[PDB]
RNA sequence: AGAUCUUGGUGGUAGUAGCAAAUAUUCAAACGAGAACUUUGAAGGCCGAAGUGGAGAAGGGUUCCAUGUGAACAGCAGUUGA
C-alpha cells in the first residue's frame, strides 16, 4: 500500500550524541525528519507542533533520549506538487520504552 | 445544542495552546 | 543583435541572450564551459543536479582557492563547486531559448548547445569600510550571457 | 498577510503589551481587514483578538 | 529638536518642499537635457547647512 | 617610457582575505513566482526595573502614519525597511 501509518521509537540519544549544547534540539528535529524520510521514502515530511514541543520540552540541550513517534504516509494530491506523498510525524506519549516494537497502526 | 460530532470538534477550537494556557472563550461572526 | 559566432544555418538554430545579469562572472563562465556542447535535456538535468549538489561544475581557469570534491573526477579535473545562482540563471536562459525554438517551429528534443559565451558586464559600485578611516570598493561582477542552440541528432 | 499594524492597534486598545495580544491564526484575512481601532474593538468583542493572561509567577514557594 | 524657532522651521519647510522628484512631463519638453533631480537630499546621507 | 609625474581607465592578487564581541533557536500555517530571515500561532530562551522597558533635553528634520513598488540601497536574502 501507500497510505500506511506505523509507530516507531527513535533513539534521539544515539542520533544526537556528540552535538554541542546550543544545537541538540534543532539537530534532534533534523534527525527526526531524516529518520522519517529514510523510513517512508517521502522527501516531504511535516512535523507536528506537539512533536516539536515534546522534543523541546526539556530545553535546547537536554533532549529526551527516546521518543515514540507515528509516521503517516498521506496523499499530497491536493495541488500541483513534485511529491504526491508526504509523511506526517506525530507524537505518541508513552510511560515506558521497554519492549516497544515498530508496529503497524490501522485507521 | 451539543451532539457527539459537535463536541469532538469543539475540543479543538477551544484549545489555543498547550497545557497551562487560557482556553478560548468564543468565536462569533456578526455582519 | 550581433552575436559572436553566428550559426552556420540560422534556420535550425535558436538564440538567447541576457545582459547585466547579477551573477558572478567567474562562476558563470565555469558553468557555461561545463554545459557547452550538451544536449538541451542533458544540460537541463545537469544544471538541476548542480543545484541539488549531485553533480559539480569543474573550476578550471578561475580555481584559486576552490576546494576539491569527489564529483570533480567525472570531469578530468580535481576542483569543482556547485554555483546555484549560475545554474538557475542558465536554466532561465535555457527555458527562454527553448521557447524561442518553439516559436521558430523546430523540435526542442534535438537541440544542442553549440555556442555559449559569458562576457563581463559593467561593474556596479558599493562601499566597504576599513580599519583606519578608509573606504574600499565592493564591486559586483555581473555578466552578459549569450547562447546559440542548434538542431542535430 | 502582515498584521503588524493590527497587533499594534490591538495592544493600544487592550492596554496591554504586544506580548499579550493574541490574533487568531485562522482568521488572518478577517483580522487583516481591520484597519481602525473601531474594527479592532469589534474583533475583540467577537473573540478573534484575545488578551492572553499574565504569565504565572507564584509566590507560594516564597511563602 | 522639538523646540525650534520660526525661522528654522521655515527653512526646514522650504528644504522639504524642494526635496522632491522632477515631474514626468518635463522630460518631454523641447531640448530638455534633464534626466533627474540632481539636488535630491536624504536626511541620513547628507546633513543640512544649519 | 620613465619625473614615489597629472587625470581617467583596467589587470594579477582573487572568487582569495573575509562576512567569528555581547548564550538561541525550532515547528506549523498564511501571503507570495520565489521564504533560514516577512506575518500569525505554538515552543525554547535572553534583556531582568542601574533594562534590550516607558518618556524627555541637545542634535536630526519628515526619518512619524497609511498605501503601493521590488530597479538601485539595507556588505546573505527579503514578500520586509529609517
Ligand atoms: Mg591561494
Ligand atoms: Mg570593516
Ligand atoms: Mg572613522
Ligand atoms: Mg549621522
Ligand atoms: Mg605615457
Ligand atoms: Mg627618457
Ligand atoms: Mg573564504
Ligand atoms: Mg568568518
Ligand atoms: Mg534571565
Ligand atoms: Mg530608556
Ligand atoms: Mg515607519
Ligand atoms: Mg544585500
Amino acid at each position: 500500500n501507500e497510505v500506511v501509518t506505523r509507530e516507531y521509537t527513535i533513539n534521539i540519544h544515539k542520533r544526537i550524541h556528540g552535538v554541542g549544547f546550543k544545537k541538540r534540539a534543532p539537530r534532534a528535529l533534523k534527525e527526526i525528519r531524516k529518520f522519517a524520510m529514510k523510513e517512508m521514502g517521502t522527501p516531504d515530511v511535516r512535523i507536528d507542533t506537539r512533536l516539536n514541543k515534546a522534543v523541546w520540552a526539556k530545553g535546547i540541550r537536554n533532549v529526551p533520549y527516546r521518543i515514540r513517534v507515528r509516521l503517516s504516509r498521506k496523499r499530497n494530491e491536493d495541488e500541483d506538487s513534485p511529491n504526491k506523498l508526504y509523511t506526517l510525524v506525530t507524537y505518541v506519549p508513552v510511560t515506558t520504552f521497554k519492549n516497544l516494537q515498530t508496529v503497524n497502526v490501522d485507521e | 445544542i451539543m451532539n457527539q460530532e459537535k463536541l469532538a470538534k469543539l475540543q479543538a477550537q477551544v484549545r489555543i495552546g498547550g497545557k497551562g494556557t487560557a482556553r478560548r472563550k468564543k468565536k462569533v461572526v456578526h455582519r | 543583435v550581433r552575436y559572436s559566432l553566428d550559426p552556420e544555418n540560422p534556420t535550425k538554430s535558436c538564440k538567447s541572450r541576457g545582459s547585466n545579469l547579477r551573477v558572478h562572472f567567474k562562476n558563470t563562465r565555469e558553468t557555461a564551459q561545463a554545459i557547452k556542447g550538451m544536449h538541451i535535456r542533458k544540460a537541463t538535468k545537469y544544471l538541476k543536479d548542480v543545484t541539488l549538489q549531485k553533480q559539480c561544475v569543474p573550476f578550471r581557469r578561475y580555481n584559486g582557492g576552490v576546494g576539491r570534491c569527489a564529483q570533480a573526477k567525472q570531469w578530468g579535473w580535481t576542483q569543482g563547486r556547485w554555483p546555484k545562482k549560475s545554474a538557475e540563471f542558465l536554466l532561465h536562459m535555457l527555458k527562454n531559448a527553448e521557447s524561442n525554438a518553439e516559436l521558430k517551429g523546430l523540435d526542442v528534443d534535438s537541440l544542442v548547445i553549440e555556442h555559449i559565451q559569458v562576457n563581463k558586464a559593467p561593474k556596479m559600485r558599493r562601499r566597504t569600510y576599513r580599519a583606519h578611516g578608509r573606504i574600499n570598493p565592493y564591486m559586483s561582477s555581473p555578466c552578459h550571457i549569450e547562447m546559440i542552440l542548434t538542431e542535430k541528432e | 498577510s502582515m498584521l503588524r499594524l493590527q497587533k499594534r492597534l490591538a495592544s493600544s486598545v487592550l492596554r496591554c503589551g504586544k506580548k499579550k495580544v493574541w490574533l487568531d491564526p485562522n482568521e488572518t484575512n478577517e483580522i487583516a481587514n481591520a484597519n481602525s481601532r473601531q474594527q479592532i474593538r469589534k474583533l475583540i468583542k467577537d473573540g478573534l483578538i484575545i488578551r492572553k493572561p499574565v504569565t504565572v509567577h507564584s509566590r507560594a514557594r516564597c511563602r | 529638536s522639538s523646540h525650534k524657532t520660526f525661522r528654522i522651521k521655515r527653512f526646514l519647510a522650504k528644504k522639504q518642499k524642494q526635496n522632491r522628484p522632477i515631474p514626468q512631463w518635463i522630460r518631454m519638453k523641447t531640448g530638455n537635457k534633464i534626466r533627474y533631480n540632481s539636488k535630491r537630499r536624504h536626511w541620513r546621507r547628507t546633513k543640512l547647512g544649519l
